[PDB]
């Protein structure tokens, strides 16, 4: 039962995740207003993961794909222009969890519209 | 009617690409090595939080060079978890597999990740300066299996009969390429060390055979020694003596770090920084940008890169320092970030954070002007070239006046002694201290009830430019003012006053021709002869004699007795002259060099001084 | 009792090695696929020389771009060779196996290979902006094969069924990453390509439909055009016009170049090089390729500070290797290129120097930038200093340079003699050194600060020594003042001491000597010591006394030597004052500028009252 | 019968060359006086190689030896002080003899040992 590596990134009104395994099968939905879940098993190792979230996402206006070989989703957030120190609601020495900084910015998210 | 197929990369080239795609900097071999021994002792150490009887094989956490030149041979002793038969075959077939997965999936109710190092790869670079690789590895799971290869397409495995035993851990043995023998030097070994992988949590210990014999005596060392990452350590838990005695390690340097910054930020960036203000300025430059780099940066206590600008604004090089993350900004195969976004952030920071270090120093009555007399530059360098931190930088500066002589003072202090009826900050330039103090250049200005500055530093008349707006206050002199009412008594003369100096008023502006604009008679002076104030909006005396360095407005005294004298022969002579010829542009002359200007026209008017003693004494 | 195992690093992670290993330069996915694709027609045009039936199912050979929006696909179509089912399969696992065996064992009666790109990899970094990849090709070897993945362990074959059909070659599809849609955009692609693989061999080929609804308008363009490597050809085979006008494009300028260098080296680095002199100067240049792709674009490696403004190219065949795509990484490599673009740029400016006008033309644009590279050199040094050009006492409204001043000094000296300061008049008409205009000599003008800061670097030019204020001696001359030079200046020696001590301690020594006639006072700094002037600069930027003796303001003091010594009390605002009037004409700073003025006018006092 | 790629780098008093290829088995040593010839196989690919050298070697005081996966070749030239404009004695476009710049220098062979 292992374990997939992880994706923070705030942005204006959502935060997205890049998972990580080649070739998944049957991706496990699971969208709990401040949790998120998924058993994918990979085309054999399964994987599985739980995260507690930061803030109360909205279940309901949320999409889930594939892309290639790395699982993404995607979650607006309940404010207007605040800013997470992190995705899950704890003490972040999570080894798993790493900052995708392809799509990291912050502090100047619509604030970079300029040459 | 499809038929899929599996990507089968294959190794004879990937290897060659990984050894040989080049990279004039190929002592990475070592960094990357003990990166992977750290990685190996961090991984038992952590297995002993819940069995500690896994320790017992080897109580020692370290790693320990050992040059053996007479076989060309560098071994890499590590006593940290070593690898099982299927643990070296499996973990070394390239990038995939990594001992990332014990880390991967921990998740710890703890969670320590003392180790970074994925990729997988590091291990093969050993190539880039090893013909073939001997690995000896016992984890107290097997026994002593030996594996090996030569950079091919293959490697063997077998168990080790006879060869010294380990306790637990890898040793490695490099043998080097015929020439890379510079490896097996003791300098280079403390060189490449002691500058990429200096910050380690292990031990970093290093054989070298040296003998006091009368005509061989080993010695385990270099346990040496502040090794030890004074940023891993809660700042309570540090003084002086222990930032300091860093500092020192850090910067070859032999004085006391004026002041010290230690602090992190975290969120979704996470780096920790130490800063320091040096007692001194080096004394070198700068900025010739060939020289400086002190902020030397780590991902994961292992050595990036090192740099100025991209983390420091030019004018805050002095600041040595270092920072880490452990959130791996990514680096392209470890030599730099490769996404200076991230670059810019840090940037952002070390400079608000090493502000409020000036702002803190700021609070003390010498250390400041110990401070201040080593940075006067950098912190003035800071205000032209900077915008938001402009006014934040404003309040450090320190000049002199007219009000405080053998005394220091801000500006936040001047804005503090003007009265409500004034409004504009005054300031003047030139080339000295005491060239300008008591010169009754603005003696109408001292005698005026005000409070003017003085700019010794060419330096700083190059950042007041862009400082028109001080707190509201505009800046101001040399150039141009003016004054309401002032007593409604000489302003009430000031046009029928001038006027009886109009029939002179233009006079004076014809046998200097083209040169000024116009010929004033204006009271903002008192006894000294005459002056030449630069017009406003336009670049001072001072200024044009700097700015021209390296690559107009005449006004007269009335109340001197020299001028008085020519209203008088103003009738008894206008237009042209027979006797006021070496007289007229000569004073004139005289006021030039008298505001701050250049030895325009030098040989005629020497001339003139010394036919001017041609009537008086002879 | 061994057991030998074969290496087997594995996928899935290797390719997120190579895509995600960062690059935060994304761009590159074109480059390359595009480089990938030149590589394929040079493949199919060099298989014709023995062979042209092969090229009968595509006369063309070219590259074609067609950003699909509607459904978010990016194609690039290419007429080269194009792949056969087994070269899909076995082409497509990575590294090991490249279109590069095709050429490894060439060894052909000519063997030419426009062709260049290894490593084996630059066809994954598609998937930095393509989420999956579809892959059509057709070799006129076998039919028309899809290979489809999505940067998984695993790849698709399959025979196109349906789906229109081509000639000859590849079409890529490319299906961006949700957000690259960057890519789709005409700007963009014009952008990208039109600076990174600007210089192919391969006309560029982009279609993009326009806007035609009243109640569309495609357009196969941008070839364009104005693409084409000007060093590629003989330099015979150009002239003006030509290289200008490529200049133009590489730099977007808007004046002519006013020169030109056009060169190669050969031997073991084997690499090609157009430079430009500019025609004026402005206010990163010498854009490297590596067998037509771009590299990089540097200054301080290949071109040192002070060459600058030349703004250039270069290009070798022998790919001096690099980490993927973006730079040597050899830095010896570097430093050679350099020591040629200097030396073939040195001889092209000694060639414009072969000038009457042309040179003062350029000599108006980089006065600085020569004399900085004679400070910041050493070797060229020399060779750079015949390059300076300066004003003198012999040719006033008249260029000079030094080779000229050589010839012009007698044998009977042996130092070349120079002065500076503020401006050229400031200098020129001036009895500073008119006892060395009416010494039979010949003496420069240094208006420039600069040139004081290089002229220090060359106190041995040609054997002459450069020397300026100075101190000097001569044989006799004509033994008859000489002859009373002891015994006259003797009866200025009770006033020779008495002059030393009302100034006290600044000067060394106050000599009366007859280098002068009748300009009051002079103040020589003392030999092997800095000029006035001098100082005056390496200090703007961070002694003796000298009196003329016929000189009628000078005997008075002798007479009021007897009339006044030690002390005085109207002969105090004099005595320091001409000392402080004669400073300034020693081409000397504003020291204690305040206190000369106020002497100035209090000896205004009894004059004229 | 295929061809493995080469390498020139001349010094003060030598050439050297590096072959390329995975565990190769039976190296056929030719020490021609103006000539060099190998064929070699790999552990199949069989290879070989002759090259006219650009002028007079010494096949007196020359070793031949494998590193790994590439052949290791070395060779006094006849002269003093200096330097070949290539390694064979033609028109060199010469597909796979390229330059190896990790050993190249010339220009400044035993003036780079400084500060
Ligand atoms: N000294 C060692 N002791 C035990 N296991 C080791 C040791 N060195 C390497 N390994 C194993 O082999 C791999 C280390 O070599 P590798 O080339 O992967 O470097 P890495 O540190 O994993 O990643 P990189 O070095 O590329 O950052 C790890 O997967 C680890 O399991
Ligand atoms: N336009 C094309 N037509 C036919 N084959 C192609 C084309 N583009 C790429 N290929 C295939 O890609 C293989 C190698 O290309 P790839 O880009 O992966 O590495 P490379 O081009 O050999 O070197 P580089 O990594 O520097 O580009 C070739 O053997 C060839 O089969």
């Amino acid at each position: 039962w292992a374990q997939r590596s992880s994706t923070t990134d705030p942005e204006r009104n959502y935060v997205l995740i890049t998972v990580s395994i080649a070739d998944c099968d049957a991706p496990e939905l699971t969208i709990k207003p401040s949790y998120i879940e998924l058993k994918a098993q990979s085309k054999v190792h399964h994987y599985q993961l739980h995260i507690d979230l930061y803030k109360e996402i909205i279940p309901e206006k949320t999409m889930h794909k594939v892309a290639n070989g790395y699982f993404l989703k995607l979650y607006k957030k309940d404010l207007e222009s605040e800013y997470w120190p992190r995705l899950t609601k704890e003490k972040v020495k999570y080894p798993y969890i790493k900052t995708d900084f392809d799509k990291w910015v912050d502090a100047d998210e619509q604030d970079e519209v300029e040459a | 009617a499809s038929e899929t197929f599996e990507f089968q990369a294959e190794i004879t080239q990937l290897m060659s690409l990984i050894i040989n795609t080049v990279y004039s900097n190929k002592e990475i071999f070592l960094r990357e090595l003990i990166s992977n021994a750290s990685d190996a002792l961090d991984k038992i150490r952590y297995k002993s939080l819940s069995d500690p009887k896994q320790l017992e094989t080897e109580p020692d956490l370290f790693i320990r060079i050992t040059p053996k030149p007479e076989q060309k041979v560098l071994e890499i002793r590590d006593s940290g978890i070593g690898m099982t038969k299927a643990e070296l075959i499996n973990n070394l077939g390239t990038i995939a597999k990594s001992g990332t997965k014990a880390f991967m999936e921990a998740l710890s109710a703890g969670a320590d990740v003392s180790m970074i190092g994925q990729f997988g790869v590091g291990f093969y670079s050993l190539f880039l300066v090893a013909d073939r690789v001997q690995v000896i590895s016992k984890s107290n799971d097997d026994e002593q299996y030996i594996w090996e290869s030569n950079a091919g397409g293959s490697f063997t495995v077998t168990l080790d009969e006879v060869n010294e035993r380990i306790g637990r851990g890898t040793i490695l043995r490099l043998f080097l390429k015929d020439d890379q023998l510079e490896y097996l030097e003791e300098k280079r070994i403390k060189e490449v060390i002691k500058r990429h992988s200096e910050f380690v949590a292990y031990p970093i210990q290093l054989v070298v055979t040296k003998e006091v014999e009368k005509e061989e005596e080993v010695q385990e060392i270099e346990e040496l020694n502040k090794t030890k990452p004074l940023w891993t350590r809660n700042p309570s838990d540090i003084t002086q003596e222990e930032y300091n005695a860093f500092y020192k390690s850090i910067s070859n340097d032999w004085e006391d770090p004026l002041y010290v910054k230690h602090f992190s930020v975290e969120g979704q960036l996470e780096f920790r920084a130490i800063l320091f203000i040096p007692k001194r300025a080096p004394f070198d430059l700068f900025e010739s940008k060939k020289k400086k780099n002190n902020i030397k940066l780590y991902v994961r206590r292992v050595f990036i890169t090192d740099e100025a600008e991209d983390l420091i604004p030019e004018w805050l090089s002095f600041v040595k320092g270092v920072v880490d993350s452990e959130d791996l900004p990514l680096n392209l195969s470890r030599e730099m970030l490769q996404q200076n976004k991230i670059m810019k952030v840090i940037r952002k920071n070390i400079v608000k954070k090493l502000i409020e270090a000036f702002n803190e120093i700021a609070e003390d009555s010498e250390q400041f002007e110990k401070f201040y007399s080593a940075f006067s530059k950098n912190i003035k360098l800071g205000v032209h070239e900077d915008t938001q931190n402009r006014a934040a930088l404003a309040k450090l500066l320190r000049y002199n006046s007219t009000k405080s002589v053998d005394e220091l003072t801000s500006l936040t202090d001047y804005v503090t002694r003007m009265p409500e009826h004034q409004k504009n900050i005054y300031y003047i330039t030139g080339e000295s201290l005491k060239a300008v103090e008591k010169s009754p250049f603005l003696d109408a200005l001292k005698a005026k009830n005000f409070e003017v500055l003085f700019l010794t530093d060419p330096i700083d008349e190059y950042a007041f430019t862009q400082l028109k707006e001080f707190e509201g206050k505009t800046l101001v002199d040399i150039t141009k003012d003016f004054e309401l009412e002032e007593t409604d008594e000489e302003k009430a003369e000031r046009e029928k006053e001038i006027k009886e100096y109009e029939p002179l008023t233009k006079a004076l502006k014809e046998i200097l021709g083209d040169q000024v604009e116009k010929v004033v008679v204006s009271y903002k002076l008192l006894d000294a002869p005459a002056a030449i104030r630069t017009g406003q909006f336009g670049w001072s005396a001072n200024m044009e004699r700097i700015m021209k360095a390296q690559a107009k407005t005449f006004e007269i005294s009335p109340k001197s007795p020299i001028i008085k004298e020519l209203k008088k022969r103003v009738d008894e002579g206008g237009a042209q002259d027979k006797t006021v010829k070496d007289l007229t542009k000569l004073l004139y002359e005289t006021a030039l060099l008298t505001s701050g200007f250049s030895l325009d026209e030098p040989t005629s008017f020497a001339s003139r001084i010394n036919r001017l003693i041609s009537l008086g004494l002879n």
